[PDB]
């Protein structure tokens, strides 16, 4: 694999409280134009959290965070970002970054990525 | 009963205890109370019997497990640490000292688990428990084995069964439901399968104990192990050149060991909870107060946030806080006690295959 996702950031982290997350991409990621940020909870389903559109910038959001997390392109790293705000609980999973060139099907689908990450785990403490 | 107007702190005599008595010598010199450090002999069951008839010190130190129940009888005090207090210490450790939705204890250190190898022997130690076949293998070749840890106790064992969904009881906005319990779904099976595998290929030995694993780990003999801090003195003692890392994740999740804190509760019944309170945050649970504790004997990690940066310079440490705060606090519920039993009895049936990883973990359930 000549694209690396690497993920860091995750922790313990207080309810109400913020959390970023970083992933950096290395390799040939000149043709990539998706990054998403999923989330999974042991034995559960690998769920889309966040992704951007990197043509254009366009970010699209699960109705669960929506409003309370960002995601954001540092291209000068090439460096993703998942700004957390206000955590819940039901944020507790480990957190993927993945990339795409491009996709067939809905940029929150993990189906849609190519490459992935290793994880970072965030867990929220009530 | 007990004296008002100074502290009686008791404390287990595998720890600093005489670090401590400076970090109460100190508080001595700023306010003129005495502080008073005791390591009493049976100190586990001690501290109940005399708290339960009003007396004892005014601070015990404990595992934060054992805390519950002394919470549930009447036995401490609910701590009242202000939000910049509670700040300084990592969130999930205050988790540990939470109980009917109260605050029982201050946190003071954090142990886990982690993944301890040979640098000689391997360099590039395993991220997977899915590589370990394949090292072993490897290893084989030249005489040594990959991995051996005690495969007879739950504690050990526990952190793979568990990895991709397994827990012991339910935990929801600090209380543990008794009635949900995560022995038989999926991913124990899952992760109770991959153990007992390792066992029908011949990478892992059923009958692997905490003495088997440390003499093999602590001869070269094998290249990797899991143990605790207490087990790194006799590694250092063997002159292995050893680190200290994060455990395997397996299907990707973390392992989950089971993480224990070091809690300092106020007795009930002390005349002096103030007096406590002030030493405990503006003394102990600082820079300085837990350097003099850890200078005599090492605390681990630490909770505390400032002190913890200072410590984890030391890969190993770093290594400790890390598997812990992916794993699983240690409930503090007396229901723990048929959790060990269930699956000791599940993990010695599957191992030895009197019964299948469902039929066991099935058992184990119920």
């Amino acid at each position: 694999s000549q694209v690396q996702l690497v993920e860091s950031g995750g922790g313990s982290v207080q309810a109400g409280g913020s959390l970023r997350l970083s992933c950096v991409a290395s390799g040939d990621i000149k043709y990539i134009s998706y990054l998403g940020w999923f989330r999974q909870a042991p034995g559960k389903e690998r769920e889309g959290v966040a992704a951007l559109y990197t043509s254009t910038g366009r970010t699209y959001y699960a109705d669960s965070v929506k409003g309370r997390f960002t995601v954001s392109l540092d291209n000068a790293k090439n460096t993703v970002y998942l700004q957390m705000n206000s955590l819940k609980p039901e944020d507790t999973a480990l957190y993927y970054c993945a990339a795409a060139e491009w996709g067939s099907q809905s940029p929150l689908t993990q189906w849609f990525y190519r490459y992935w990450g290793q994880g970072t785990q965030v867990t929220v403490s009530a | 009963k007990i004296e008002e107007g100074k502290l009686v702190i008791w404390i287990n005599g595998d720890k600093g205890y005489n670090g401590l008595a400076e970090v109460g010598k100190k508080f001595e010199k700023d306010t003129g109370i005495k502080v008073t450090v005791e390591h009493p002999d049976k100190l586990e069951e001690k501290f109940p019997q005399v708290a339960a008839t009003g007396d004892g010190p005014d601070i015990i130190f404990w595992a934060h497990d054992r805390f519950g129940g002394y919470a549930q009888s009447g036995l401490l005090a609910e701590i009242t640490p202000d939000k910049a207090f509670q700040d300084k210490l990592y969130p999930f450790t205050w988790d540990a000292v939470r109980y009917n939705g109260k605050l029982i204890a201050y946190p003071i250190a954090v142990e886990a688990l982690s993944l301890i190898y040979n640098k000689d022997l391997l360099p590039n130690p395993p991220k997977t428990w899915e590589e370990i076949p394949a090292l072993d293998k490897e290893l084989k070749a030249k005489g040594k084995s990959a991995l051996m840890f005690n495969l007879q106790e739950p504690y050990f064992t526990w952190p793979l069964i568990a990895a991709d969904g397994g827990y012991a009881f339910k935990y929801e906005n600090g209380k543990y439901d008794i009635k949900d319990v995560g022995v038989d779904n999926a991913g124990a099976k899952a992760g109770l399968t991959f153990l007992v595998d390792l066992i029908k290929n011949k990478h892992m030995n059923a009958d692997t104990d905490y003495s088997i694993a440390e003499a093999a780990f602590n001869k070269g003999e094998t290249a990797m192990t899991i143990n605790g801090p207490w087990a790194w003195s006799n590694i250092d003692t063997s002159k292995v050149n050893y680190g200290v890392t994060v455990l395997p994740t397996f299907k990707g999740q973390p392992s989950k060991p089971f993480v224990g804190v070091l809690s300092a509760g106020i007795n009930a019944a002390s005349p002096n909870k103030e007096l406590a309170k002030e030493f405990l945050e503006n003394y102990l649970l600082t820079d300085e107060g837990l350097e003099a504790v850890n200078k005599d004997k090492p605390l681990g990690a630490v909770a505390l946030k400032s002190y913890e940066e200072e410590l984890a310079k030391d890969p190993r440490i770093a290594a400790t806080m890390e598997n812990a705060q992916k794993g699983e606090i240690m409930p503090n519920i007396p229901q723990m006690s048929a959790f060990w039993y269930a699956v000791r009895t599940a993990v010695i049936n599957a191992a030895s295959g009197r019964q299948t990883v469902d039929e066991a973990l099935k058992d184990a359930q119920t």
